[PDB]
């Protein structure tokens, strides 16, 4: 590993550094480097893990939706062939995410989640591994389609059942995790009544539980609690 | 334009 | 190079497609395949060309005034010592802007500039040059410092005496060298009055050419303008 | 702050 010669806390130092320069390949590469010297993960260092890898990820599901919307058009009735470079290149994008997916999937597994024994842990990264196969599958038509959904299906199922049991209704991760599932539901699993009782059942246990929060919990479960009235809002 | 996660 | 199997045409229609999807990166590798194609480029393709780099070196030079901003805060008096990760991760952005400016470069001296005989053509790649100079100057501090600031300068001087003899005063490429030369002056050259004196010039030579311009070129050249106005608020 | 060609 290119990161292997450096120590960890000047990893993640670097890490926080590219966050503030918005360099989140270099952010994601710091922090592959902070996993593979084999420790655990903070609470901090795990969000940054999951910061530099969404940015990074976020930037490729985007070109790749704007390439693959070209080339749906270049395949309606009356369209003008144009060879095969739109399809090439929306291949090398995909190519490209696929790989980054795979590398946090294999940072999830070797060994991240195995040696993650606190509920607050083990639910950020079973959440994580059902984000990145998610996102897999928002590319995924062959073969292993259906192979890619079960697997994001389950691993958000193991985290949500331990969520339920350890954490309670307000907590951000919690709330997080029930969101991306039910996202899940929505744009992946083409089940919409599942996506929007989960996000109604979710968005009502957390308002009941806001009594018990400081003013600052509050104002972060809250805010993620939005996204669910947002979402249910376009949804219904 | 479902909203995930930030 | 890595593009050496790819039609040149190819290559342009990725461009324009890695340019929608925001890939930028991407956009400058298929514009360098294009160049070492070894044909001069049309007036649309030195456009692709410039955009591509522009927005690769331009998210380099926003993360290194990141870096070097938090630098410098870290040698004030009262700051205490955080070790070389800060000094370290701003020379590798840096080091990673000057290779792209060096390639630019490469690419403009090898063979572009001289094969350019047409004033447009000449004068958008002594800009270039200019330009990416100008960027090598923004980080430099060392024994050729006054040699890259001369670099730049002595490229701007050739491609405005061209621009003064061969384009009309109101021409964008032109404007657009005029803009950047005296952003030179007023950044670099530490010369503000040469700046602000440029500035006013090209505006004023330009206001009174508009009358010669269609609705469509009236509209490009007072975008440029605008920005030698606004200039010219924050200078003065 | 300084604007140049976009
Ligand atoms: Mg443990
Ligand atoms: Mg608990
Ligand atoms: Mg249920
Ligand atoms: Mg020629
Ligand atoms: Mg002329
Ligand atoms: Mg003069």
């Amino acid at each position: 590993g290119a990161m292997g010669s450096m120590e960890r806390a000047s990893l993640i130092q670097k890490a926080k550094l590219a966050e503030q320069a918005e360099r989140y390949e270099d952010m994601a590469a710091f922090m592959k480097g902070a996993v593979e010297k084999g420790e655990e993960l903070s609470c901090e260092e795990r969000n940054l893990l999951s910061v530099a890898y969404k940015n990074v990820v976020g930037g490729q599901r985007a070109a790749w939706r704007v390439l693959s919307s070209i080339e749906q058009k270049s395949n309606e009735e009356g369209s003008e062939e144009k060879g095969p470079e739109v399809r090439e290149y929306r291949e090398k994008v995909e190519t490209e995410l696929q790989g980054v997916c795979d590398t946090v999937l294999g940072l999830l597994d070797s060994h991240l989640i195995k040696e993650a024994g606190d509920a607050e842990s083990r639910v950020f990264y079973l959440k994580m591994k059902g984000d990145y196969y998610r996102y897999l599958a928002e590319v995924a038509t062959g073969d292993d389609k259906k192979r890619i959904i079960d697997s994001a299906r389950s691993a958000y199922q193991e985290a949500m059942d331990i969520s339920k049991k350890e954490m309670p209704p307000t907590n951000p991760i919690r709330l997080g995790l029930a969101l991306n599932f039910s996202v899940f539901h929505y744009e992946i699993a083409n089940s919409p009544e599942e996506a929007i009782s989960l996000a109604k059942t979710t968005f009502d246990e957390a308002m009941a539980d806001l009594h018990t929060l400081s003013e600052d919990s509050y104002k972060d479960s809250t805010l993620i609690m939005q996204l669910l009235r947002d979402n249910l809002t376009l949804w219904t | 334009r479902s909203l995930s996660f930030e």
